[PDB]
């Protein structure tokens, strides 16, 4: 059935399984015409496709051409969403696809129901959690990558750097719901926090500074702070 | 004009014929119904005054035989029998027809209501979904489970309705989801009517005998086959003009019919809303949004 709290060590068992989020698919620019309309353009998108247990990440970048003389374009994007993860799943080996595939937004359940009859065997599945993966565009290389794609494109990256080295897949999860929900909250401040001291680098092959276990805890703490501060700022508290 | 003796009525019993009921007290002194209009199925049903729990009855068609109503002790119920002594059956008919122990079908003379329900309902075809083959007349109740419901457990009794789910390979065509999910057009017109029903009077036929064994059995697999094959229709972009004039007026005495207390338990608020008010033809069935509007506006 659906994902919840209840149910939230099943992420890291060893049943493959795939979160599929399409809030970053269709992005445009709302703008004002000469006329004095409004009218919307494009910028490239990107599917996020994660595995929990591993951290690999299945970044389908989403060029604006494929829009081009298209109608209702948030419906499609769902629909364009799953035909992609549906012909990620036939390009991987058996032994590698996933046996449940969770969508964060329940309007995905069927375009990708539908897309995956040939698979009648990989379970559909919503989740009550609401999970911050719509800030995976606040990460500087993915953000780099997605808007530079001039046509479609598939880029994979390890969302964990090598932290699986030191921590379990649930430690590893949580750290980085922790940073995406900051970066949702105050981007500015998520950054600053990240980046505030220059001895500490992101090492060309990773996405997160290379923080000592000791660093980590004291990075965590301030990204709670901050997401705790904001929850004041906005309600007044 | 013909009829349909009974035996005896040895258990008390209402006895509904089409839209029809009256009520027989045990061992009243009944022996059936005359004057049933030829050119028509017609269907025979009971409710024990004992037991509500299961409606019953019988589809039939007189050109087709002779037939008769005999209560059975052991498995208690009404059991409709043919007869085959043809000149036996005449004289009992008539021996009861002089001692005028049997009602008269109660047709108006200005009244279409039971041809507009069964316009396209034609009894070779309920022997399809019903089988039986050693009979002519066909058992249903309020049991009886459908094909498709025994997918997701008797197959001697099951209604064999034609299997439709808008979530199937046969639904969708590789290469046309999104097109064929919003678009029921495809598998309305290749796959169904061209493919499996070979033209809209047999689909219309399936979909008016699973609205009647909705309303006079209450079976709930027939009200999700009757839903089902309204839903086709009114989610697909490009149907025949003559379907939808036809669609309009089958569901309009369909609405008509229904018993003003059951519409809660047969009529789906989903699909009734999405039919009228959001689907491609949404202003295509004026005459059912009419009466529906006026006669059911808590559901919509
Ligand atoms: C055959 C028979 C005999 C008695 C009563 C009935 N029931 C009804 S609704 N008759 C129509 C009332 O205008 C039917």
């Amino acid at each position: 059935g659906a994902m919840n709290s209840s149910n939230y060590a099943e992420l890291f068992n060893n049943d493959i399984k795939l979160f599929v989020d399409d809030t970053n698919v269709y992005r445009v620019t709302v703008h004002k015409t000469f006329e004095g309309n409004v009218a919307t353009k494009a910028i490239n998108g990107c599917i996020f496709t994660l595995n929990p247990k591993t951290g690999h990440l299945f970044l389908k970048i989403i060029h604006t051409s494929v829009w081009a003389g298209q109608k209702r374009l948030s419906q499609l994007a769902k629909w364009k969403t799953a035909e992609e993860v549906s012909a990620l799943v036939r390009s991987l080996p058996k032994e590698e696809q996933p046996k449940q595939i969770i969508v964060t937004r329940k309007a995905m359940l069927d375009p990708l129901e539908v897309h995956m009859l040939d698979f009648p065997n990989i379970a559909i599945r919503p989740t009550e959690l609401r999970l911050p993966f719509s800030a995976a565009m606040s990460i500087d290389k993915l953000s780099d990558v997605v808007m530079k794609a001039t046509e479609p494109q598939m880029v994979l990256f390890n969302i964990y750097d090598d932290w699986l080295d030191r921590i379990s897949s649930y430690t590893a999860f949580s750290r980085l719901t922790l940073l995406l929900r900051a970066l949702k909250t105050n981007e500015e401040s998520a950054k600053m926090i990240l980046l505030s001291d220059p001895t500490i680098t992101i090492k060309s092959y990773h996405l997160w500074p290379s923080f000592t276990d000791e660093q980590w805890i004291t990075i965590e703490s301030q990204m709670r702070d901050l997401i705790l501060t904001e929850y004041g700022r906005k309600y007044n508290v | 004009m013909n009829t349909v003796p009974f035996t005896s009525a040895p258990i008390e019993v209402t006895i509904g014929i089409d839209q029809y009921s009256f009520n027989v007290k045990e061992n009243q002194p009944f022996h059936g119904i005359k004057d049933i209009p030829i050119g028509h199925v017609h269907v025979i049903h009971f409710q024990h005054a004992d037991n509500s729990s299961m409606r019953y009855g019988y589809w039939f068609d007189c050109r087709m035989g002779n037939f008769y109503i005999q209560y059975d002790p052991k498995d208690g119920l009404y059991k409709m029998m043919e007869e085959r002594d043809g000149a036996k059956f005449e004289n009992i008919v008539h021996n009861f027809k002089e001692r005028q122990m049997m009602v008269s079908y109660p047709k108006i003379d200005e009244d279409d209501t039971w041809y507009n329900l069964t316009e396209f309902v034609q009894m070779d075809k309920i022997r399809k979904i019903v089988r039986k083959d050693e009979n002519q007349f066909s058992y249903v109740d309020s049991s009886m489970t459908t094909v498709q419901e025994n997918e997701l457990s008797d197959p001697a009794h099951s209604l064999n309705y034609t299997v439709i789910n808008f979530k199937s390979r046969e639904a969708i065509r590789p290469g046309h989801e999104m097109e064929d999910f919003l678009d029921k057009s495809y598998y309305l017109n290749t796959v169904m009517l061209q493919g499996i029903f070979k033209n809209s009077s047999n689909y219309f036929g399936e979909l008016q005998f699973a609205f009647l064994n909705a309303m006079f059995f209450g079976n709930y697999g027939s009200s999700l086959q009757w839903h089902a094959m309204i839903e086709l229709i009114c989610s697909s972009a490009t149907v025949p003009k003559h379907m939808l004039d036809k669609l309009d007026e089958i569901l309009y005495y369909q609405i008509k019919t229904l018993p003003e207390q059951y519409s809660d338990i047969l009529l789906n608020e989903r699909v009734w809303n999405i039919c009228l008010y959001s689907s491609f033809q949404k202003n295509s069935l004026h005459n059912t949004e009419k009466i529906m509007e006026n006669k059911y506006p808590e559901l919509l």
